[PDB]
């Protein structure tokens, strides 16, 4: 009736200040005896109402890191995204929690969840050039880089551009998947702009991707002055 | 022990403002935003420049002043952290700290002016127009900044770099700012002229209004604007009709064909007249002198229908304009007199004396407004100038008012300002009237001062 | 994708430039605005910014200060350019106005002894070309070898030191490059020598070559975007047909008077890449 | 229910989102009396009544509270073609009193001529300054234990004017000492005639603050210096009253403004017609107008001169021909050294003494005959009177308050000397 | 905050200057001049009163005008750095943060012989009702607000109202004589359950000489109670306005703070402005009349206020 | 008409400008926050008194009370409406309680402050005040309780049961308890019978069984089923023995008993035969 109430409040964003203060004080007083499937029900509820507390989040993160095997895969993804949304950072939680998602990689529904986990891990101020678990996630995304979509490609391009990640095979896969997506007219100009931007920053030619995405990518960045027909005919006379 | 994440709060406030502005604005969104933002407090967090300007902008938008904690906390970090402000976020802060009445809300602007004065050269078109629009509303009159920005605008306008949406903003901001320059306005007019057929009527009338508001200009400019106005009369409603008609009247050039076509097209939308801007289109005729009676009767016929909307200024200006071309139609005049008597509580000195003078001119005197205006005159007789005092005194004279409490202050004021009172030749006959109506008994000093 | 140009000074523009032919002061100003319109329409540059006026006509060369090879910039060494260093300061402002400072070429400007000129370094698909002649030293080539070099199956980047004679103009003036494996070259001794030097390097490039009559100024940029267009002087007609036969759309622009001034396409604009 | 539930209470509850903290009869009474509903079934629970009250309140609310913080075209307004808060009565302005002591002067944030860096309007009849004084409230019924209590008392305008003058003078002294420019002080007699466009809103009565800001911003004013000959002998009596001593007799000088395409300069050709001084125009650092009821008004000016390398001055010296004999300016200048803009004959008569403070005090009478002038049509004979006093150096340890008071009283004495000396024309 | 003998305004004027060589046209001539003393003060006061009354009537409330005679005393907090000339705006802004004013209402009693000789009857002031009425005035500090109780001579409560709130405050000072502090007041609502409750429980018990407090602790606390001898005079100036003069020779009995332990006789003038003056009644006229007729009574008692009782050394 | 709309907007904007976050209101609030000149020394005295409580509670050393009772002999801590929560007053009262300070004038002054400011006390503060004043067997508890009792009926329906138990113990040990707050406490207990410790319910049913039997009967009937389930499913002998003994005592005192509870108590008393003391058997049989 505290975890249930907190989850019910955080699922609809009706934070009540003093009541939540008393709730936090209570769950701080008795914290060492919270069973699993209740930390997940309170972290999301208290993070969806935008409460920035340090001691409470520290305690909940430590408790969740202690009990890792009980949480299933989707619970792991949601618990990472909950911390990721606000911007708070916890090294122990991420380090202990990405190992399970790396070991149980094969049970993921597709690579979109993998790129979402990588993005949420980036948002938490965790080094993405760390131990080979992130490398395993990236290689798995590369091997099955056919289920990606516009949003996943955009987020991954943002992560690579910000983090300065030199790992090329995923960039080649991104270029090829952008080409294939444009082949069926199911891409957005912003995604083309982002992939062209990361390609230009990382100095990869990939003429096939450069050719067919140029018209889509130039239509968002090129600022065009609206000219009247008289100036149009003057230009026609000029050139 | 518990705060709110100010960055996500700013994002939610941005979404709330976007939803409130684009849907109609039910007060629920305003109350929700105020409730959320009241508890928000910038603190030992590390908000960057954008996340502070966004919060300040939304807070001022949703009806907050220096009373709120957030506004006071957000006006700081700008007093002390000035280098963080960039050209992208300068107009937001500058126009946010404009309607605020705090002293600290007027120092910030000063600093911004300096940081713009040396940077009016290294800007593009959009930044220049945004900065000019932001600084127009505040009210500062830094001359060096305006000179630099005028130069930059002139340089940018040499080769076409302004879409047909920023010329209106620039002209309106300069006209409201009360700063005049032949070269800048000529360049703006030329650039607007180059973009033929791109400027619609909805984007043309405001330019004419802005140019007319600085009407101290030369011909050959409104001459060309008359040509363009020929083909934009069809698809425009009564509001721009009246506004551009007042603008052309203030230009001071007789456009017989333009006035004729405006009169011809104006009668179709006589129904759309809300009687609020009828005062301007009536007064502009008095300003120029055109006495076409057909549209005058058409306007007067649409009066009783809408009188509640009429305000004190509207009634005063309408009666003053109707003084010339005196129809003296009692049916409208009784209702207008009663309505103005109800409104007579809120009025203006100069307006008070014009209303009294016009009522005396029309020779329609009823007890209610007469006594009401005589009562309300005393509070404003203190500050009227010579001719205005004379007109008010003659208005009371026509009103047949003998109450000592009313005549004593005006007589004292005219005694203290006898030299200017007796120095007006055009009003001379008027003074004549007053004494031979009243007599010599009231003010003996005025007696022997006149007899001199 | 960011291009910078400077408007000329009408009062201090000199007639009879260093070639014995007088010039028309009004005609420069007349042609500059049409050049601006063509540049902002030609779809080769994302944005154009109009720099302020300055007295010296030698300040009309917006380039020769700072070269863009990638996300980072490279300022040029101060050697014989001190007399106008002041105006250089102003230029940077406009750059920083809408862009970051990048690396500031600390590594290049402070490289002991340096002799570099904007135009000796020309980018190419997975390649850089340095015109080793009377303007660029081998130390600059070694520094670029240190900085912009990566070697792998996909991290493939190369640097080509091209030899040229003492009387040859800067590298970027005559032999240039346009996207989609098309290489533009003058049909003179300098152009043939440059083409041969490039051919002896990396035979697997498979670069088609199109020839133009000597004395033609043209502007063409690799860019992150791919485009088929070139800017050519509205003089020699045969070059337009020669380049259009290969599937490249040409765009003519008038530079007679400024050619007599001695100002080329490379120094008329300043290309830059701005990222986030 | 009863009368305690009113429109204000329900409005506050609605704005704080706590309407459910009310009983059913209260809501029924509010709907039946304030909202004026037809009838309500006495069975509805809290939700229906709350929703009805809320909808009625929102529908009848039409006073927009939002202010658009954005720019938008297509908007037509005719308005042009703080005052209540000017007196500071409708609240407590937050963040007040936390500013530098610049209440008595208008300071806005380099060399520039005709650019007052600090304006201070003053008056003798009208002064906007109240005073405080001590009293003994022991008699009063309740204050039988406090010995001192302050009360607000009005003050004489002259004392307030002197206080503001010295408050500005100490600031000016500190500033000029920090800059270390050559300091000069001028006290001129003349009329400060203003222009008609000063009156904003086309009003007559206005507080001193608004007119001070308007003068400091728009500058719709002009200073005119004029005296009379008939008072000369009279002020000679003042000389006998103040033991003035002649340090220079009547001297003929040719004042010229040697302008240039880059900067401006001035010179004083002598009777022999050579250029013996080269200097920049004066820098107006502080201006104060003391307006009296009658004609004689006073202008207090603090000005300094910026330094210049003597190399260029020596390059100029007398190389520029400036001969203006035969009433014709035959100044054969080089093609691009500069130009001559204005020229006037000054007849100079000055006295001297040593003040009690210990600074030289020069009284000069100057008769002006403008011969060559381009910016305006000045002509005729004009007589001006003024005091020059150079400010004491920073290291002279000269006390400041007594010096300022003595200067103010000496200006008052000069005003009184020619107070009846300008009785010729009917000024007022 | 208003001080007499003030003139914070400037007057526009123009003159004919035909003896100045150079620009002799009088069109470009502008000059400054002085003004009168009372007009600015009266205009500002009337404007602020009109705005405040309009706002109060806009908020659907009722209020009354009040005029009181006494003296103004300020704590040494307002004075700073031994300065004696302060801007009026600065003083008004400084007296709005901590309320350091210590107004104490009083008036010497040896003037009633000439008080009736102030044109009371000629204006319309007449003695109505019964004089020398004995009553008690007390205040209760509840959990959230304050309440005021009027007790009869017997001990029965007469009226139980709420604490007063002042909307418009005016502190027009004066010369060596007394100064006037014109005010506008409104009365907040009160639950009539609490009104009825404070009628059965006894508040005071009146012995032969001494008076005692019996209020139960649960209901509140007695913090100030005093004995009042009251009499009334009334005037109507053919306009429906009821200008009322009241007399209170109060002797405090039960006090809490320290600065009220002395007998005090004071005067009071009042009117009535219901919630309909926003449309029909001229509000500013009543304020102007009250300010005009308060100056007379200030002038008449100005002498004895400093002659034998009191000392006002304004220097 | 437009002027009236403008006036409405301006008036309501100015009204909305006034709230609890205003600068002037904050300034007055912080002015009220300022402590008195004697307040600082009162806090120092409280800190000095607190510094010795742990030493006396641990070492049990003598002569520590000396110079510690005298320092509190003259305690000018009054704080009239400076702390409208009495937390410092409660702290001082508890400190005097632990030191044996009962008849000193400081304690009487504190109690006088309590009885004179008895219109802003909430449920928690009054429950804490009645928790003490019972450890301190003051000679004049009757008058204090008589004065404070009319406030009890106002803040009664906000008391935890664990403090209502002690409230009723104090009120019934002096025969002053009235049948006006007892019904309120009984209503609260019977309403919150779903989740309330069984020990508290048993104590509340037993304590008022002598005087008011029907309320105790209703309290027992509210938790009969839970008590039966507890006495059946529990394992430890001591707690079940205490529970059956107490419920048997309550049933015997009230002269009435529910059927199911008696059946469960019967079977449990059969299972607990070895640990049954003779008095346990006597009381179990007496209950029937």
């Amino acid at each position: 009736a505290i975890s249930f109430a907190i989850a019910a409040f955080g699922r609809v964003k009706y934070l009540d200040k003093k009541l939540f203060d008393r709730f936090t004080r209570w769950i701080l007083d008795h914290s060492k005896d919270l069973n699993a499937a209740e930390l997940l029900l309170t972290i999301r509820g208290v993070s969806r109402v935008m409460l920035l507390n340090d001691q409470l989040y520290d305690d909940l993160g430590s408790k969740a890191a202690e009990k890792v095997k009980e949480f299933p895969i989707e619970s792991q993804c949601v618990l990472l995204s909950s911390f990721g949304s606000l911007g708070v950072e916890h090294e122990r939680l991420a380090s202990r929690m990405v190992s399970s998602i790396a070991e149980n990689r094969e049970e993921l529904t597709d690579a979109t969840k993998a790129v979402d986990v990588i993005t949420s891990l980036w948002s938490m101020n965790y080094d993405v050039e760390d131990d080979k678990h992130v490398a395993q996630l990236a290689d798995w995304v590369v091997q099955r880089a056919e289920e990606l979509t516009d949003e996943s490609i955009g987020k991954l391009c943002l992560v690579l551009s910000d983090t300065n990640w030199r790992h090329v095979p995923l960039v080649r896969a991104i270029a090829e998947q952008s080409v294939r997506l444009q082949g069926q007219q199911s891409i957005s100009p912003k995604c083309c702009r982002e992939v062209l931007d990361v390609l230009g920053t990382f100095m990869i030619h990939h003429q096939g991707a450069r050719e067919n995405l140029s018209a889509l990518g130039r239509s968002i960045s090129k600022e065009r002055i609206q000219l009247s027909e008289e100036e149009e005919q003057h230009l026609q006379l000029l050139l | 022990v518990s705060h709110l994440s100010a960055r996500n709060i700013a994002t939610e406030a941005l979404q709330m403002k976007k939803l409130h502005q684009e849907r109609g604005g039910n007060p629920m969104l305003a109350q929700q935003a105020r409730r959320v933002l009241f508890a928000t407090s910038i603190a030992g967090q590390n908000l960057d420049a954008r996340s502070v300007a966004l919060l300040l902008n939304t807070a001022v938008y949703f009806g907050m002043e220096s009373d709120a904690k957030l506004v006071r906390e957000c006006i700081d970090y700008c007093l002390k952290n000035d280098k963080l402000i960039t050209v992208d976020v300068l107009p937001i802060v500058v126009t946010a700290c404009a309607t605020l009445k705090s002293r600290d809300a007027r120092e910030v602007i000063e600093m911004q002016a300096q940081k713009a004065a040396r940077n009016a050269k290294f800007l593009d078109a959009k930044d220049v127009t945004n900065i000019i629009s932001a600084f127009s509303k505040t009210g500062i009159n830094h001359e060096k900044l305006f000179a630099f920005l005028s130069r930059r605008v002139q340089t940018l306008a040499r080769v076409g770099e302004f879409e047909a949406a920023h010329l209106v903003i620039l002209a309106n901001a300069f006209s409201r700012l009360r700063y005049r320059d032949k070269f800048l306005f000529g360049a703006i007019a030329r650039r607007a002229m180059s973009l033929r057929e791109r400027v619609t009527v909805n984007e043309l009338v405001p330019l004419i209004v802005a140019f007319s508001k600085i009407g101290l200009k030369d011909p050959k400019l409104s001459k060309r604007f008359a040509t363009k106005a020929m083909e934009y009369v069809d698809q425009m409603n009564a509001e721009q009709v009246a506004s551009m008609f007042m603008a052309f009247a203030y230009f001071g050039i007789r456009y017989d064909q333009l006035f004729g076509v405006l009169t011809n097209r104006a009668v179709e939308l006589i129904d759309e007249f809300n009687a609020q801007y009828i005062s301007t289109t009536l007064n502009a005729f008095q300003r120029i002198g055109i006495n076409n009676p057909e549209l005058f009767d058409n306007l007067a016929e649409r009066a009783l229908a809408v009188v509640q909307d009429h305000d004190a200024r509207d009634i005063s200006k309408t009666v003053t304009a109707l003084a010339h071309f005196g129809l003296k139609d009692e049916e409208l005049f009784k209702r207008l007199a009663s309505h103005a008597a109800s409104i007579a509580d809120q009025f203006d000195a100069m307006g008070l004396v014009n209303t009294a003078h016009a009522f005396a001119r029309t020779n329609f005197l009823q007890q209610d407004m007469a006594v009401a205006l005589s009562e309300r005159s005393v509070y404003v007789c203190r500050l009227l100038d010579a001719g205005e005092t004379r007109r008010l005194l003659w208005a009371l004279a026509k009103f047949q008012v003998r109450d000592p409490k009313i005549l004593t202050p005006v007589f004292n004021r005219c005694l203290a300002l006898h030299y200017d009172f007796f120095a007006d030749p055009t009003g001379s006959e008027e003074i004549e009237e007053i004494f031979d109506f009243y007599g010599p008994n009231f003010c003996p000093p005025l007696y022997q001062l006149y007899i001199s | 994708l960011h291009a910078f140009v400077r408007s000329p000074h009408y009062r201090t523009i000199p007639s009879a430039g260093p070639n014995g032919i007088v010039v028309n002061r009004d005609m420069l100003v007349h042609q500059f605005r049409d050049f601006y319109k063509t540049l902002q329409h030609c779809s080769l540059v994302d944005k154009v910014h109009l720099m302020s006026e300055r007295p010296s006509v030698e300040a009309l060369r917006v380039a020769d200060q700072m070269v863009s090879i990638g996300a980072t910039f490279l300022e040029m060494p101060l050697t014989g350019m001190e007399h106008r260093a002041t105006e250089f300061m102003e230029s940077m402002r406009y750059v920083r106005g809408a862009g970051g400072p990048s690396t500031l070429a600390s590594y290049l400007q402070d490289t002991e002894n340096c002799r570099c000129n904007s135009g000796d370094v020309v980018c190419l698909p997975n390649g850089i070309a340095v015109g080793h002649g009377p303007r660029t030293n081998a130390v600059a080539h070694t520094t670029l070898k240190q900085l912009f070099e990566v070697k792998d199956d996909q991290f493939s980047f190369d640097v080509f030191t091209l030899e040229q004679e003492g009387d040859a103009p800067p590298l970027g003036d005559y032999f240039g490059f346009a996207g989609s494996n098309v290489l533009l070259t003058w049909k003179d001794e300098h152009g043939l020598l440059a083409v041969d030097q490039y051919q002896q390097k990396q035979p697997h490039t498979e670069m088609n070559v199109v020839y133009l009559e000597p004395g033609c100024h043209f502007l063409s940029f690799y860019g992150v975007d791919h485009t088929i267009d070139v800017l050519v002087q509205k003089g020699y007609e045969r070059s337009m047909d020669s380049i259009a036969a290969a599937g490249l759309n040409p765009i003519p622009v008038q530079w007679s008077e400024m050619d007599k001034l001695g100002i080329s396409m490379r120094a008329a604009v300043l290309p830059l890449k701005f990222f986030k | 229910d009863f009368s305690h539930i009113t429109r204000n209470t329900v409005w506050g509850l609605w704005n704080e989102g706590n309407l459910f903290s009310l009983s059913v009869p209260e809501l029924a009474f509010f709907l039946q009396e304030h909202c004026r509903v037809a009838n309500v079934d006495p069975r509805a629970k809290k939700s229906a009544l709350v929703r009805q009250v809320e909808e009625i309140l929102s529908a009848e609310q039409q006073a927009s509270a939002t202010v658009p913080q954005e720019d938008n075209p297509h908007a037509i307004v005719v308005t042009d073609y703080e005052e209540a808060d000017e007196y500071g009565d409708w609240g407590a302005e937050p963040g007040f009193e936390d500013r530098r002591e610049l209440d008595f002067m208008e300071l806005s944030p380099r060399y520039d001529p005709l650019s007052p860096r600090a304006f201070q309007l003053l008056h003798s009849e009208t002064a906007t300054d109240v005073g405080i004084a001590s009293i003994d409230p022991s008699k009063l019924p309740g204050q039988s234990k406090v010995k001192n209590a302050l009360a607000a008392i009005h003050v004489a305008p002259n004392d307030a004017n002197k206080m503001r003058f010295r408050m500005a003078f100490e600031w000016c002294l500190m500033n000029i000492w920090n800059m270390n420019m050559p300091g000069e002080l001028n006290i001129g007699a003349g009329k400060a005639l203003y222009y008609r466009s000063v009156a904003k809103q086309n009003r007559n009565v206005m507080p001193l603050w608004t007119v001070q800001k308007h003068l400091y911003a728009q500058h719709p004013y002009a200073w005119f210096a004029i005296a009379s000959e008939s008072n000369v002998a009279a002020m000679e009596s003042l000389a006998a009253a103040l033991n003035m001593s002649i340090q220079q007799e009547r001297t003929t000088s040719y004042k010229v403004t040697i302008r240039r395409m880059a900067e401006f300069f001035d010179c004083e050709l002598n009777g022999q017609l050579k250029c013996t001084m080269m200097n920049k125009p004066w820098d107006r650092f502080f201006v104060s107008h003391y307006i009296r009821s009658k004609m004689p008004d006073l202008r207090y000016v603090v000005r300094a001169r910026h330094p210049i390398k003597k190399r260029i001055a020596d390059a100029y010296l007398e190389a520029d021909i400036l001969r203006s004999t035969r009433d014709s300016v035959q100044s054969v200048l080089s093609p691009e050294l500069g130009d001559v803009v204005y020229c006037c004959e000054r007849v100079v008569r000055k006295w001297a003494k040593k003040t009690a403070t210990g600074v030289t005090l020069q009284l000069v009478e100057t008769k002006r005959t403008p011969l060559i002038i381009t910016k305006a049509g000045d002509e005729g004979e004009r007589l001006e009177y003024e005091w020059i006093v150079p400010l004491p150096q920073q290291a002279e340890r000269i006390d400041i308050a007594a010096l300022t008071d003595e200067l103010w009283e000496y200006g008052n004495k000069l005003a009184a000397a020619l107070e009846e000396g300008m009785e010729e024309l009917m000024v007022h | 905050l208003l001080v007499s003998d003030t003139a914070p305004d400037v007057v526009v004027s123009r003159v004919n200057t035909t003896a100045f060589p150079g620009f002799p046209s009088n069109t470009e001539c502008y000059t400054l001049g002085a003004s009168e003393k009372d007009v600015a003060i009266r205009s500002r006061y009337s404007k602020v009163l009109q705005w405040c009354c309009l706002n109060m009537s806009n908020l659907q409330m009722d209020g009354e005008l009040y005029v009181d005679f006494g003296k103004l005393l300020l704590k040494p907090s307002v004075m700073r750095k031994n300065r004696r000339i302060v801007s009026s705006y600065t003083l008004q802004q400084r007296l709005q943060v901590n309320h350091p004013y210590t107004w104490v209402p009083t008036l010497p009693e040896s003037c009633l012989s000439k008080i009736q000789e102030q044109f009371l009857q000629p204006e319309g002031f007449a003695p109505i009702g019964k004089g020398v009425q004995l009553t008690y005035s007390g205040t209760i500090k509840r959990s959230k607000d304050q309440l005021h109780v009027d007790l009869d001579n017997k001990g029965k409560v007469l009226a139980v109202n709420s604490a007063w709130v002042n909307l418009q405050t005016a502190w027009c000072t004066h010369a060596k004589g007394p100064d006037v502090r014109l005010l506008l007041r409104s009365r907040p609502p009160i639950r009539r359950q609490d009104v009825e409750l404070f009628a059965s429980t006894p508040i005071i018990k009146l012995a032969d000489d001494d008076v005692a407090d019996v209020l139960p602790p649960e209901h509140g606390q007695l913090v100030y109670l005093s004995e009042d001898e009251t009499r009334l005079f009334e005037r109507v100036s053919d306009r429906g306005v009821t200008i009322t003069v009241r007399e209170v020779k109060r002797q405090p009995l039960i006090i809490l703070r320290d600065e009220e332990e002395d007998p005090r006789v004071e005067y009071s003038l009042s009117a009535h402005i219901p919630a309909n003056a926003a449309k029909a009644t001229d509000v500013r006229a009543v304020g102007l009349t009250a300010f005009e007729l308060a100056g007379r009574l200030a002038g008449l008692v100005a002498e004895d206020f400093v002659r034998e009782y009191g000392c006002e050394a304004k220097l | 008409n437009p002027f009236e709309k403008v006036a409405r907007g301006i008036a309501f904007k100015m009204r909305s400008k006034v709230h609890k976050q205003g600068y002037s209101n904050t300034v007055m609030a912080q002015q009220a926050r300022r402590l008195s000149p004697t307040g600082l020394l009162a806090m120092e005295r409280l800190t000095e008194l607190t510094a010795l409580q742990q030493r006396h509670q641990c070492t049990f050393d003598p002569a520590l009370r000396s110079k510690a009772t005298q320092i509190l002999r003259t305690l000018p801590l009054l704080s009239i409406d400076e702390d409208p929560y009495f937390t410092h007053t409660q702290r001082a009262l508890r400190l005097a309680a632990y030191f044996g300070a009962v008849d000193l004038p400081v304690t009487y002054a504190l109690i006088n402050q309590h009885t004179k400011n008895a219109f802003m006390l909430d449920a928690f503060s009054m429950a804490s005040f009645f928790y003490t004043l019972a450890k301190l067997k003051h000679p004049q508890t009757k008058e204090i309780v008589g004065i404070l009792l009319p406030r009890l009926r106002e803040v009664a329906p906000e008391l935890i049961a664990r403090e209502a138990v002690h409230i009723l113990r104090l009120l019934c040990s002096i025969q002053m308890a009235d049948a006006q707050l007892v019904k309120v406490v009984t209503e609260t207990v019977v309403a919150t019978a779903a989740d309330v410790p069984l020990r508290d319910a048993r104590q509340c049913a037993f304590i008022l069984s002598e005087t008011f039997p029907e309320e105790a009967q209703r309290i027992l009937g509210a938790v009969e089923h839970r008590l039966c389930d507890d006495i059946d499913m529990n394992a430890d002998a001591n707690e079940v023995k205490t529970t059956i003994l107490d419920v048997c005592r309550v049933v015997s005192a009230t002269c009435k008993g529910p059927r199911r509870l008696l059946n469960s108590v019967a079977r449990r008393s059969m299972e607990l035969l070895p640990q049954l003391t003779p008095l346990d058997v006597a009381f179990v049989l007496k209950a029937f």
